[PDB]
């Protein structure tokens, strides 16, 4: 069962989980089950990170402030910020920049 | 070198230097204005192999700051690097430089070596425990382990290890006030550094070397253009005589028979006139231990063409005077019956008194013919048993070039 | 037997970091120092490989360091300009000039997507 959830994060999320799914899979059980407990937590550094970096640098000042300031925090508030939070900055970014 | 940073000018005469753009670095101090002193590795292609080292011009253009104890600002000098001499046995190198520093002063070099247990200090540009590189300079202390041929073995007192880009650096030790360098770190353990880590803070440094340093720096004092004001005596207490020569900066310098170079008017004449052990140069300047000349006395209370040295019953001067007769001097004595001189030169123990004709015939008196072609019309101040400097102003003994070039 | 005390500006203790950072270093002109990141912060980098990130201090302008840093995507600058040089995996360099006081990615949070490599990192001066 582990084998196949973890096939379909092979193929759906970034190129961080992708490389460590399509490694866990083939390998002992006992090990693919520690993956998909809390190893496959690591992507959190290694896509969310370069998610919300490509967000700043095309950004304008709204999500340029808001992201960096997640980007400088937490795994929860990167999370959070690439959900809801980049919404909402780019929203009111657009609001300031067209007025 | 792990210690207190120092910028004080008291260890002002140290310096840093690079060779290449950044192939290697390591630090120096001076000897003289023109020449600063480092270790030989520093340019080797195998640092722990100094041997393939050899002198003339580096391979890698080289530069040196002098004075500069805090690389944030101007302060000091910088020169450039023309050509290295290699020590022949050990790992240490004189570095010349381009232009003179006139303004910052070398370190005395000590006459010997200091012995285990004596407190020794360091200074350098090197790594510290915590920096890579310094901003200022740092200094430490050390403890003397032991002496060997040609080196001093020493320890860090209260950690404080010689590390890395101390190379060259100086090795002190002081009293009343005057520095003399004693040493050049070579090696070391480089315990306590940043970046690596190990117990041991002993080091080994090269032992200094006065007489490499002297005949080095003054390698060039003659050769060249020397004036004809020449004398013999024996200056060293050696049992051989030398020869002091005036330069055209109108001082009286001494080199020693084996000529190798000391350390420190119409007619100059020389000889123990006073038997006093130390040989002296109408005034007479008398001889002292230090092989310097003490201020001068009148030997007297014009018509004279030529005075030279001459031992009367042990102890002397002969006097040429324009009416061609000539004078011994202790009461004065007839040399000879007639008017009959010719150039008047010094003595030696051929078997004595040499003369040249204006034929350019040599003979010496008891005439005698001394040399079998005529070719002294030329020569100026013979002196004396072994004997004039030359058509290219170059002591020439009988002609041996007694003078290096 | 001991060891020349002669500098040859290879990065002190670079074996260690290899181990313990993944991180490798060079050669610099030794004014750039690799330090922890926890309030010192001067120029810091980001990548997805070793211990995820690491801190430089300048101690002096102008500076360089030649640290190699497979899959690089962020930096972070302060109070200084910073010249970075970046190389791709078909092996051509690019360099991208950073602004002082804020946060600019590379080819993998940039405009090509690619993994590319920390080359050098150089200090204004």
């Amino acid at each position: 069962d582990n084998r196949i959830d973890a096939a379909r994060m092979a193929m759906t999320g970034g190129s961080g989980l992708r490389q460590a799914a399509k490694d866990a899979i083939r390998l002992s059980p006992a090990e693919l089950e520690k993956f998909l407990l809390y190893g496959y937590e690591e992507p959190l550094d290694d896509d969310h990170k370069v998610e919300i970096a490509r967000l700043i640098n095309l950004g304008g000042p709204g999500v340029r402030e808001a992201g960096k300031a997640a980007l400088q925090g937490t795994a929860e508030e990167r999370e959070l910020f690439l959900n809801s939070g980049q919404y909402t900055a780019q929203q009111d970014d657009n609001r300031v920049d067209v007025a | 070198t792990v210690g207190d940073p120092t910028t004080d000018a008291k260890l002002d005469f140290t310096a840093r230097l690079t060779i290449g753009t950044d192939y290697r670095s390591c630090s120096g101090a001076l000897v003289d204005t023109q020449w600063v002193l480092t270790a030989a590795s520093c340019f080797a292609d195998d640092p722990n192999q100094p041997d393939t080292v050899a002198a003339g011009k580096p391979a890698q253009l080289t530069r040196a700051t002098v004075g500069r104890a805090d690389s944030n600002i101007a302060n000091g000098y910088v020169r450039e690097v023309v050509e290295l001499v290699p020590h022949p046995e050990r790992d240490m190198v004189l570095a010349r430089l381009d232009k003179a520093i006139p303004d910052i002063a070398p370190v005395r070099l000590a006459s010997d070596a200091p012995t285990a247990g004596t407190p020794l200090t360091a200074v350098g540009f090197g790594r510290t425990k915590d920096e890579w590189v310094p901003i200022q300079r740092h200094q430490g202390a050390f403890t003397v382990t032991s002496v060997t041929a040609g080196a001093v073995n020493v320890t860090g007192q209260g950690g404080d290890a010689i590390c890395a880009g101390d190379t060259g650096g100086p090795l002190l030790q002081d009293k009343n006030g005057t520095l003399h360098l004693v040493g050049v770190n070579n090696r070391s353990m480089q315990g306590g550094c940043y970046g690596s880590e190990t117990t041991s803070t002993d080091a080994i440094a090269a032992m200094s070397d006065a007489d490499f340093v002297t005949q080095t720096v003054n390698r060039d004092l003659g050769t060249g253009n020397l004036s004809d004001l020449v004398a013999s005596a024996d200056f060293n207490s050696d049992g051989r005589t030398d020869v002091a020569a005036v330069l055209e900066d109108g001082s009286l310098h001494a080199f020693y028979a084996k000529l190798e170079y000391g350390r420190e008017m119409v007619q100059i004449i020389g000889g123990d006139f006073n038997s006093d052990g130390n040989g002296d140069i109408l005034n007479l300047y008398t001889g002292t231990a230090t092989g310097i000349l003490n201020k001068s006395k009148p030997m007297w209370h014009k018509t004279i063409k030529q005075v030279t040295r001459f031992k009367f019953n042990g102890r002397g001067l002969v006097a040429q005077w324009g009416d061609g007769n000539l004078y011994g001097y202790y009461t004065k004595v007839k040399m000879w019956p007639d008017a009959t001189w010719t150039r008047l030169t010094g003595t030696a123990d051929i078997n004595d008194l040499t003369a040249v004709r204006d034929d350019g015939s040599l003979n010496w008196y008891a005439a005698r013919k001394l040399w079998p072609d005529n070719t002294w019309t030329p020569m100026k101040r013979i002196i004396g048993g072994d004997i004039a400097v030359g058509g290219q102003s170059t002591l020439l003994l009988y002609g041996i070039a007694m003078r290096p070039a | 037997e001991m060891p020349q005390a002669v500098e040859d500006f290879s990065y002190p203790g670079a074996a260690k970091i290899q181990a313990e950072t993944g991180a490798i270093l060079k050669r610099g002109n030794g004014h750039m120092l690799m330090t922890s990141c926890d309030g010192s912060e001067d120029i810091q980098v980001m990548s997805r490989t070793g211990q995820k990130d690491f801190c430089f201090n300048v101690m002096a302008k102008p500076a360089y360091l030649t640290l190699e840093v497979p899959q690089a995507y962020g930096i972070w600058t302060s109070a200084d300009p910073v010249k970075t040089t970046i190389k791709d995996t078909d092996g051509t360099a690019t360099v991208i000039n950073a602004p002082a006081n804020d946060f600019t990615g590379y080819g993998e949070a940039g405009s090509t997507g690619e993994p590319t490599t920390l080359i050098e990192l150089r200090v204004a001066g």
